[PDB]
């Protein structure tokens, strides 16, 4: 199961 | 003995709509998700058969966890441009791989999480979950952010958590596949390319995982500069094939022996050439 | 940085005439994602070819398996056609079945 996590760079 | 892993691909394409995002799951050397935003309609899709057992919960969580991470990765292919200074008429690529590898008692050894732009590395979590490896100037910029974010202790609680968990059950589901020895079905052929020579060719076929080693003798001594070897590839079943060819006097053929390595099989081949 | 694809031709299961099969196009190694793989039956190409999914390795070269069903015989032959952006014209590897 993937990462949830709506990361900036 | 086991690994997990996530691989995201977000490409800019100016004059071809918004940028495409791809995302590919697996389980050691067997994929098992896929995500394609170009789909006619983009949903997490099953590309194993152990995995097509989990329930919608599982496929539309997935699907509307993909379309949220595809329109972060465009917003990061703009940061990116703005860190490089680069015109938004150009086309880049985001690359992303993270996932855990557990031992045989199915407990964490390594996390990962590393990236790059346009092909060359950018930011990578290292080995401690807690510090960053930025490969540039633009990646030190996005290290300066991650550090204060505190990103790397929710990746970290990724790694330790639902990623060693799930990684777990789907050795378990598919221990079938998944936990089978399938050793390479060998053999050798032979082909003279002249009066003075000829060529030895070890075949290893249907074997799983991709995780292997051909290498010709000559009394008992590795030909390792004399050896050509082709790069392991998919057999389009999800098994994998490879050959090593070593180019020999003719009439000497029995002085090479053909050694194949896999873990799918009881203890080392060797092989000779027979008519 | 942009790499050019090394291509593999080869068959899905060792070939038999008259036995049906898969025409299988390894295509790896290559920067950035964007690749055209053709299937080639004597010279013409084969409409329904499919691939797998876009990867890429550790040194983020990317890889796709292009594949399509075939009856090899003694008479027909096979290639792979790739055009890349690193590729001035379109490379053309023909199937070896011992290879
Ligand atoms: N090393 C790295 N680089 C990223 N972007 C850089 C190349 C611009 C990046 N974006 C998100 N993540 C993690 C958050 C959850 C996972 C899936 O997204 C990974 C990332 N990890
Ligand atoms: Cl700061």
């Amino acid at each position: 199961h993937s990462i949830t996590y709506l990361l900036p760079v | 003995s086991h690994s997990m892993r996530y691989f995201y691909t977000a490409m800019s394409r100016p004059g071809r709509g918004e940028p495409r995002f791809i995302a590919v799951g697996y389980v050691d050397d067997t994929q098992f998700v896929r995500f394609d935003s170009d789909a006619a309609s983009p949903r997490m899709a099953p590309r194993a058969p152990w995995i097509e057992q989990e329930g919608p919960e599982y496929w539309d969580g997935e699907t509307r966890n993909m379309k949220a991470s595809a329109q972060t990765y465009r917003e990061n292919l703009r940061i990116a441009l703005r860190y490089y200074n680069q015109s938004e008429a150009g086309s880049h690529i985001i690359q992303v791989m993270y996932g855990c590898d557990v031992g045989p008692d199915g407990r964490l050894l390594r996390g990962h999480d590393q990236s790059a732009y346009d092909g060359k590395d950018y930011i990578a979590l290292n080995e401690d979950l807690s510090s960053w490896t930025a490969a540039d100037t633009a990646a030190q910029i996005t290290q300066r952010k991650w550090e204060a974010a505190r990103v790397a202790e929710q990746l970290r609680a990724y790694l330790e958590g639902l990623c060693v968990e799930w990684l777990r059950r789907y050795l378990e589901n598919g221990k079938e596949t998944l936990q089978r020895a399938d050793p390479p079905k060998t053999h050798v052929t032979h082909h003279p390319i002249s009066d003075h020579e000829a060529t030895l060719r070890c075949w290893a076929l249907g074997f799983y995982p991709a995780e292997i080693t051909l290498t010709w003798q000559r009394d008992g001594e590795d030909q390792t500069q004399d050896t050509e070897l082709v790069e392991t590839r998919p057999a389009g079943d999800r098994t994998f094939q490879k050959w090593a060819a070593v180019v020999v006097p003719s009439g000497e053929e029995q002085r090479y022996t053909c050694h194949v390595q896999h873990e799918g099989l009881p203890k080392p081949l060797t092989l000779r050439w027979e008519p | 940085i942009q790499r050019t694809p090394k291509i593999q031709v080869y068959s899905r299961h060792p070939a038999e005439n008259g036995k049906s099969n898969f025409l299988n196009c390894y295509v790896s190694g290559f920067h950035p994602s964007d690749i055209e793989v053709d299937l080639l039956k004597n010279g013409e190409r084969i409409e329904k070819v499919e691939h797998s999914d876009l990867s890429f390795s550790k040194d983020w070269s990317f890889y796709l398996l292009y594949y399509t069903e075939f009856t090899p015989t003694e008479k027909d032959e096979y290639a792979c056609r790739v055009n890349h952006v690193t590729l001035s014209q379109p490379k053309i590897v023909k199937w070896d079945r011992d290879m």
